[PDB]
C-alpha cells in the first residue's frame, strides 16, 4: 500500500473515495403544490 | 490587470459603532370592515383570551414566536435568550452593567449577537440531547438482569 | 390564463444533466429544459442543503405541465458512481410497500446527455499539477464509461432510442493559447467522433 | 340477570358498521361523518 | 438639538429609559467634572 | 437472584430542548421549590407567571373584581410528574434516598396546584384534563366550559410534558418517533428532521416543555380593562370510535362540522357575522408521522367541504411541530399561543421543514401548505383560526379561534371608543411591567 | 450503588452487550472476542458502579382490595385485552359496562337518538396507569423485556380511550381530570359542563 501510494500520489486515492449511495436520492414530481405556491406569491405581491 | 485590480486593496476610512436595543413591542392593526350590532350579543356567555404564555426549546412565546415567523432573532430576540440561557448576568459591584456569566466580562447590547447567537443557536431549539441526568439513552442507557 | 390552463398541452423529453450548478451553462439549459415540459436527472457535486436548496427554487420557477426534476449527490471522478448511477436511473419506476419502504430504482431511457461537468483548479491538499492527469479520465475516459454505461441499459433493456449526447467541445483549438485548460483537451473529441 | 348468569356482558365488538361493504364503506366514511342526520336502522341489527 | 435626534427616533418619546441605561447615568453623575446639580438617586450615598 | 448491571444503545439522539443554560432560579423561583418539586412543575410554575405578566401582575388582583370561588384552573397533562415518577421506581427498588412528597409530586394535578399555593390562591374550581397530546386543546374547552355556566369567571387554560430517558423509549419501542439511525442515513439535520405533510416523513420529534393562557369572560375583561388576545368562538374534543386496526387514526374531529349552517363551526363564526371562508388559517397537530398528517389533512378537507367552503379558497396550514418539535401534554397550547400571536400580527408562519409536499396531498384542494412566510400588513388583514390536535386513544379536538375586533363591535360607537382607551392604557403599563 | 474495590471475576456475554458495557465503564470495564465462540468476556475493574440487591421492611401491611379471585377474563375480557393493558384499565373497562347496563346494553343504541359526536367520555384520575408506569421505569432500567405499548399504556386517558375503542365507539368528548382524590367529583363537574 505504500509502494501503490508511492506512484500514484497523495490526493488519488483519497479523491477516489466512493460518495454514490442509493439511499440518499431526491424526486420532485410536483408541479401541482409548487404551481399553486407560485400563483398566490404573485397574486399578492402584485406591483407592475 | 484584473488580478492586479484584485490584488490592489485600499482602505475606505469606516469609523461605525453600532448596538442594538428596541422600544417594547408594540401592535400593528389590521383593516377590517364589520357591519355589526351592539347589544344582541351576551359578553357574559363569550369565551375570551387575555393572555398567555408558553416554556419551550425555543424560548419564552416571544422568542419562538420570532423563531417561528421571521427565521431570525431580533435585538430583543437574542438579548432575552442570552438572558434566559444564562449567558449575561447583572451586578451591583462596580461598573454597573450586564455582563458574561460565563467568563464573567462586562458586555453592551451590540455584541450580544456576536458573541452569543452563533453558541446560543447551537445550544437552542433541536440538537443532540444535552445529558443532564448522566444517562445518555442514544449511548449508553443502563441495564441490570 | 385559467382559460389557457384548460386547453394546455405538453411534451415530453427525458435528460441526464451533470455539471449543472449555479451560476453556469448547465443551470440555463436545466431551467430551459424544464421550461419544455421535458424530465431532467440532475446531479450536483455538493450535497449541501444550499445547493438542494438552490434547484427547488430553479424548479419552481421553471417547471411547466408533465415536468419531473431530479436532483442526486454525483460524482464523476469514480467509476463506482457512474456503475451505480446508471444503475439507478435504468431498473424499474416502481415502489414496493412491504413493512418497509424500499423504493426499486427508477428506469427513464435518457434523449438527451449532457456531459457539463467541469472540475474547478483549487488545490488545498497540494494537488497542483497533476490536475490535467486526473480530468482526463473525467473530461473522456469516465464520459466514455458513462456512453458505454448508458449503451448497456440500452442494449440490455433492449432500446433502439438513441440518446444524444452533446459533446461540450471547446472552441476552435490552435488559435487561442492563453486559455490553458479547454484548448487542448477537447481536441480528441474529433478522435472520440 | 341473563349478564350476570352467563358471563354475556362483555362483547368486544369487530366493527362490523364500520367495514360492512369494503369497497363502499371506506368511500362512504367521509359521507357519513359529514350528513347530520345519517345514523343506524334497528332492523339490520345496527348497520350503518 | 434635541428635536434633531429625536426626531431621528420618535419611539424616544412613547418608552422608558432602558433598564441597563439607569445605571449608565448614574454612574455618568459620578464621574462628572463638575458635581450634578440634582439628587439622580435616592439611596446609602444621598448625603454624599 | 441477582440483578446485574448492563447498558443498552438506543435509537433517538436527539429532542427538542428548552435551550441550554435555561434556570427557574433565573425567573426568581426559590431553591426551596426547585427541590421539592418535579421538573415538570418549574415549567408550568413560570409559564403561568409570563401568562399573567400579559395583563395583570398581582394575582389576588382578580379577587378585587371577583369572588376568590369564581377563579379556576383548568391543566392538561399527557402524563406529568414523569421525573417523579421514575424518581420513585428508581429510588424505592434502588433504596437510595428519595423525597417523602413522591406520590403527591406524581399528580399530574399537583403542579398547577403548586402554582396556586404559590401564586393565585384562587379559592375556586380546579381540573386537570388529560388528552394525550390533545390535552392542550382539550383543556381550553373546559376552560370554556367553566365560564359560561358561572362556576368560574377567570380560568387558566393550557398543558405540559416532560421529557426524558423513559419518555424516549416507549414511543421509539411503538414505533411512533422517527429514528435518528435512519434520519441520518438520508442526510438528514437534527433541525430538519421534523417534517409536517412532507413526502418523507418518518414520524415524530418528541419534545419537552409547557404553556398556558388565561380564559376569560369578555364582560370582565373589559371591566378590568385587561389585553384581549382573541376571541375563542369554540372548543371542543371528539373520539372516533370501534376499530382492531393500529394504524387507523381517529377522523371524529369532524363531528363539529355536521349541520351545515346549523353546524357548530359555521354557527360560532356567523354569531360574529363571519362566514365559512373567513376562516383563513388552520393549526394542525401535523405530528409529521405518516398516519395523522395525511389523515388530519382529509379532516380539514371534509369539514370544509360540506360547509360550502367556496371552491378553491384552501385553509393556509402552519406546522409547529417542526420547529418546536412535539411535547405531548402541551402541544395545542403552543399552537393556541401561535395563533393569537397569528391573528394580532396577521402573519402567517411558514413550514420551512418542507422539501416537498406529499403526492397523496392533492386530493384536498381546500387545504394549501405553505413553505415560506406570508406576511400580511396593515392593508392585508386575516380573520379566524383553528387549532387542531389528535391525541392517543382517539382524543381528538378542535379549537375555533376569532380576531378580537369582532368582540368590540359589540359596544356600540360611544362604548367600544371608551374601551380602546382603557386597553391603550393598559398597554402601556403592560409594557413597563414587562 | 456501590464501587467496586477490586477487580471481579470475568463473565461471558454477547458482542452487542459486551459493547454496551464499554458504553458507560469504559475506563473502568473490559470487553474481549473469544475468537472460537464469537462472544464477548466482559470483566469489571476497580472503580466501577455496581447495583447490588438488598430489602426493606414496611409500615403497611393492610390496604382494601378488590376481593380475592377477581378476573377480568369471568366477565368476559379477551385475554388479548388483558395483557396489553394496565390493571387501572380493567377496572374502568368493566365499570363501565356495568355502568351501562344500569340501563341500555349496545352502546350504538345511543347513535339511534343521538349523533356520535354528541357522545362524551369525561373520566377522571389520581394518577392512573401506575402499574403500566412502574413497569416501564423498572424493566428498561432493568432490560426485561417488556411492552411496547408502555407510554401509550401509562397516559391516564388512555384507559377510557381504551373502553371507547372497545365498547361505545363514540365520536365525540373526551375528557381525563386529574383530581387527585377529587378527581371523580371534578369528573362530573365536567361532565355536567
Amino acid at each position: 500500500i505504500d509502494l501503490v501510494t508511492a506512484e500514484l500520489g497523495s490526493d488519488w486515492p483519497r479523491l477516489v473515495a466512493p460518495t454514490f449511495d442509493a439511499r440518499k436520492a431526491v424526486v420532485f414530481d410536483d408541479r401541482w403544490a409548487s404551481a399553486r405556491e407560485d400563483l398566490v406569491k404573485l397574486w399578492l405581491a402584485e406591483e407592475x | 490587470e484584473m488580478s492586479g485590480a484584485a490584488d490592489x486593496x485600499x482602505x475606505x476610512x469606516x469609523x461605525x459603532x453600532x448596538x442594538x436595543x428596541x422600544x417594547x413591542x408594540x401592535x400593528x392593526x389590521x383593516x377590517x370592515x364589520x357591519x355589526x350590532x351592539x347589544x344582541d350579543v351576551d359578553p357574559a356567555d363569550l369565551v375570551v383570551i387575555v393572555g398567555g404564555a408558553e416554556l419551550g426549546p425555543y424560548g419564552s412565546s416571544r422568542t419562538r414566536f420570532e423563531m417561528e415567523v421571521s427565521g431570525e432573532l431580533s435585538a430583543a430576540g437574542v438579548l432575552e435568550l442570552a438572558w434566559t440561557t444564562g449567558m449575561v448576568k447583572w451586578e451591583d459591584d462596580p461598573k454597573a452593567g450586564w455582563y458574561d456569566t460565563e467568563t464573567g466580562e462586562l458586555v453592551p447590547e451590540c455584541e450580544i449577537v456576536e458573541r452569543y447567537h452563533d453558541a446560543v443557536v447551537e445550544r437552542c431549539g433541536i440538537r443532540e440531547f444535552v445529558d443532564d441526568g448522566a444517562i445518555d439513552p442514544d449511548h449508553a442507557s443502563p441495564l441490570l438482569v | 390564463x385559467x382559460x389557457x390552463x384548460x386547453x394546455x398541452x405538453x411534451x415530453d423529453e427525458v435528460a441526464v444533466v451533470t455539471g449543472a450548478s449555479k451560476g453556469s451553462i448547465a443551470a440555463s439549459v436545466v431551467g430551459q429544459l424544464l421550461d419544455g415540459g421535458a424530465t431532467v436527472i440532475a446531479t450536483t457535486s455538493r450535497l449541501d442543503d444550499d445547493r438542494l436548496a438552490f434547484y427547488k427554487q430553479l424548479y419552481r420557477d421553471h417547471a411547466r405541465f408533465d415536468a419531473t426534476l431530479w436532483v442526486v449527490p454525483a460524482n464523476m471522478a469514480s467509476y463506482s458512481d457512474i456503475d451505480k448511477l446508471v444503475e439507478w436511473v435504468g431498473t424499474e419506476q416502481t415502489e414496493s410497500l412491504g413493512p418497509q419502504s424500499i423504493h426499486l430504482k427508477d428506469a427513464q431511457t435518457p434523449t438527451l446527455l449532457f456531459p457539463f461537468a467541469a472540475p474547478r483548479v483549487a488545490g488545498d491538499m497540494s494537488e497542483v499539477g497533476s490536475r490535467a492527469e486526473m480530468e482526463m479520465k473525467v473530461l473522456l475516459w469516465a464520459v466514455q464509461r458513462l456512453i458505454s454505461g448508458l449503451s448497456k441499459i440500452g442494449a440490455e433493456r433492449d432500446i433502439a432510442s438513441r440518446l444524444h449526447v452533446v459533446l461540450p467541445g471547446s472552441p476552435n483549438r490552435g488559435m487561442f493559447g492563453g486559455d490553458g485548460a479547454y484548448g487542448e483537451a477537447k481536441s480528441a473529441l474529433d478522435a472520440l467522433e | 340477570v341473563s349478564a350476570i348468569a352467563g358471563g354475556r356482558p362483555m362483547y368486544e365488538k369487530p366493527a362490523d358498521r364500520r367495514f360492512d361493504h369494503d369497497v363502499p364503506e371506506k368511500r362512504q366514511e367521509a359521507a357519513m361523518l359529514l350528513s347530520t342526520d345519517a345514523r343506524l336502522g334497528e332492523n339490520d341489527q345496527y348497520v350503518l | 438639538a434635541i428635536t434633531a435626534l429625536l426626531q431621528r427616533y420618535p419611539d424616544a418619546e412613547t418608552v422608558v429609559l432602558h433598564p441597563a441605561d439607569v445605571p449608565f447615568f448614574v454612574e455618568l453623575c459620578k464621574t462628572l467634572g463638575k458635581p450634578v446639580n440634582f439628587v439622580p438617586v435616592i439611596d446609602k450615598d444621598v448625603r454624599r | 437472584e441477582i440483578r446485574v448491571p448492563r447498558k443498552t444503545k438506543l435509537s433517538r439522539t436527539v429532542g427538542a430542548q428548552i435551550p441550554t443554560g435555561f434556570d427557574p432560579t433565573v425567573w426568581g423561583i426559590s431553591p426551596d421549590m426547585a427541590s421539592s418539586i418535579d421538573r415538570v412543575a418549574l415549567w408550568n410554575i413560570v409559564a403561568t407567571v409570563d401568562a399573567f405578566l400579559s395583563s395583570g401582575f398581582t394575582p389576588t388582583e382578580l379577587m378585587r373584581w371577583v369572588h376568590p370561588s369564581q377563579v379556576a384552573s383548568t391543566q392538561g397533562t399527557g402524563m406529568g410528574g414523569m421525573t417523579s415518577m421514575q424518581t420513585m421506581y428508581h429510588g424505592n427498588l434502588l433504596g437510595r434516598a428519595k423525597p417523602n412528597d413522591i406520590l403527591q409530586e406524581v399528580l399530574p394535578n399537583v403542579v398547577a396546584a403548586h402554582v396556586m399555593q404559590s401564586y393565585v390562591g384562587g379559592y375556586g374550581a380546579m381540573v386537570h384534563p388529560v388528552g394525550a397530546c390533545a390535552t392542550a386543546a382539550v383543556s381550553v374547552e373546559e376552560g370554556v366550559d367553566k365560564i359560561k355556566l358561572g362556576k368560574a369567571d377567570l380560568v387558566i387554560a393550557g398543558g405540559f410534558d416532560d421529557l426524558t430517558l423513559e419518555a424516549i423509549i416507549g414511543f421509539g419501542d411503538m414505533a411512533a418517533t422517527a429514528d435518528t439511525e435512519m434520519m441520518r442515513a438520508k442526510g438528514i439535520s437534527d433541525s430538519k428532521f421534523s417534517r409536517a405533510n412532507d413526502r418523507r416523513r418518518l414520524g415524530f420529534l418528541e419534545a419537552q416543555g409547557g404553556g398556558t393562557i388565561l380564559l376569560a369572560r369578555g364582560d370582565l375583561a373589559l371591566k378590568m380593562g385587561l389585553p384581549v388576545l382573541a376571541v375563542v368562538g369554540y372548543a371542543q374534543s371528539f373520539a372516533d370510535g370501534v376499530h382492531t386496526s393500529i394504524p387507523a387514526p381517529g377522523l371524529g374531529a369532524l363531528g363539529a362540522a355536521r349541520g351545515g349552517r346549523e353546524s357548530t363551526l359555521a354557527r360560532s363564526l356567523a354569531q360574529l357575522g363571519v362566514g365559512a371562508d373567513d376562516i383563513a388559517v388552520i393549526s394542525k397537530h401535523d405530528t409529521s408521522t405518516l398516519a395523522n398528517d395525511p389523515n388530519e389533512t382529509e379532516l380539514h378537507e371534509r369539514i370544509a367541504d360540506s360547509m360550502g367552503r367556496a371552491p378553491g379558497n384552501p385553509l393556509f396550514i402552519v406546522s409547529q411541530k417542526t420547529l418546536t418539535g412535539h411535547a405531548k401534554g402541551g402541544a395545542a397550547v403552543f399552537q393556541m399561543m401561535g395563533l393569537c400571536q397569528i391573528l394580532r400580527d396577521g402573519v402567517i408562519p411558514p413550514n420551512r421543514s418542507l422539501d416537498c409536499v406529499d403526492d397523496e396531498l392533492a386530493t384536498s384542494g381546500h387545504f394549501v401548505w405553505v413553505r415560506e412566510p406570508l406576511d400580511l400588513r396593515g392593508k392585508f388583514p386575516l380573520k379566524a383560526g383553528l387549532v387542531t390536535s389528535l391525541g392517543f386513544g382517539h382524543v381528538s379536538g378542535l379549537v375555533a379561534l376569532v380576531h378580537p375586533e369582532a368582540f368590540i363591535a359589540a359596544l356600540d360607537p360611544s362604548e367600544r371608543e371608551d374601551y380602546r382607551t382603557r386597553a391603550e392604557q393598559r398597554m402601556l403599563a403592560g409594557q413597563r411591567r414587562l | 450503588s456501590v464501587f467496586l474495590d477490586k477487580d471481579f471475576t470475568f463473565v461471558v456475554s454477547s458482542e452487542a452487550d459486551a459493547r454496551a458495557f464499554v458504553q458507560f465503564d469504559p475506563e473502568h470495564t473490559v470487553a474481549r472476542p473469544l475468537p472460537d465462540s464469537s462472544d464477548w468476556e466482559v470483566t469489571r475493574k476497580a472503580g466501577t458502579e455496581i447495583r447490588v440487591p438488598r430489602k426493606t421492611k414496611l409500615s403497611r401491611t393492610v390496604g382494601a382490595q378488590i376481593p380475592t379471585g377477581f378476573d377480568p377474563t369471568v366477565w368476559g375480557i379477551s385475554p388479548d385485552m388483558a395483557s396489553s393493558i394496565d390493571r387501572v384499565a380493567l377496572w374502568n373497562i368493566v365499570a363501565t359496562v356495568d355502568a351501562f347496563l344500569s340501563s341500555g346494553f349496545t352502546p350504538t343504541e345511543l347513535m339511534r337518538w343521538v349523533h356520535p359526536s354528541q357522545v362524551a367520555s369525561t373520566q377522571g384520575t389520581g394518577m392512573g396507569g401506575m402499574t403500566s408506569m412502574q413497569t416501564m421505569y423498572h424493566g428498561n432500567l432493568l432490560g426485561r423485556a417488556k411492552p411496547n405499548d408502555i407510554l401509550q399504556e401509562v397516559l391516564p386517558n388512555v384507559v377510557a380511550a381504551h373502553v371507547m375503542q372497545s365498547y361505545v365507539g363514540g365520536y365525540g368528548a373526551m375528557v381525563h381530570p386529574v383530581g387527585a382524590c377529587a378527581t371523580a367529583a371534578v369528573s362530573v363537574e365536567e361532565g355536567v359542563d
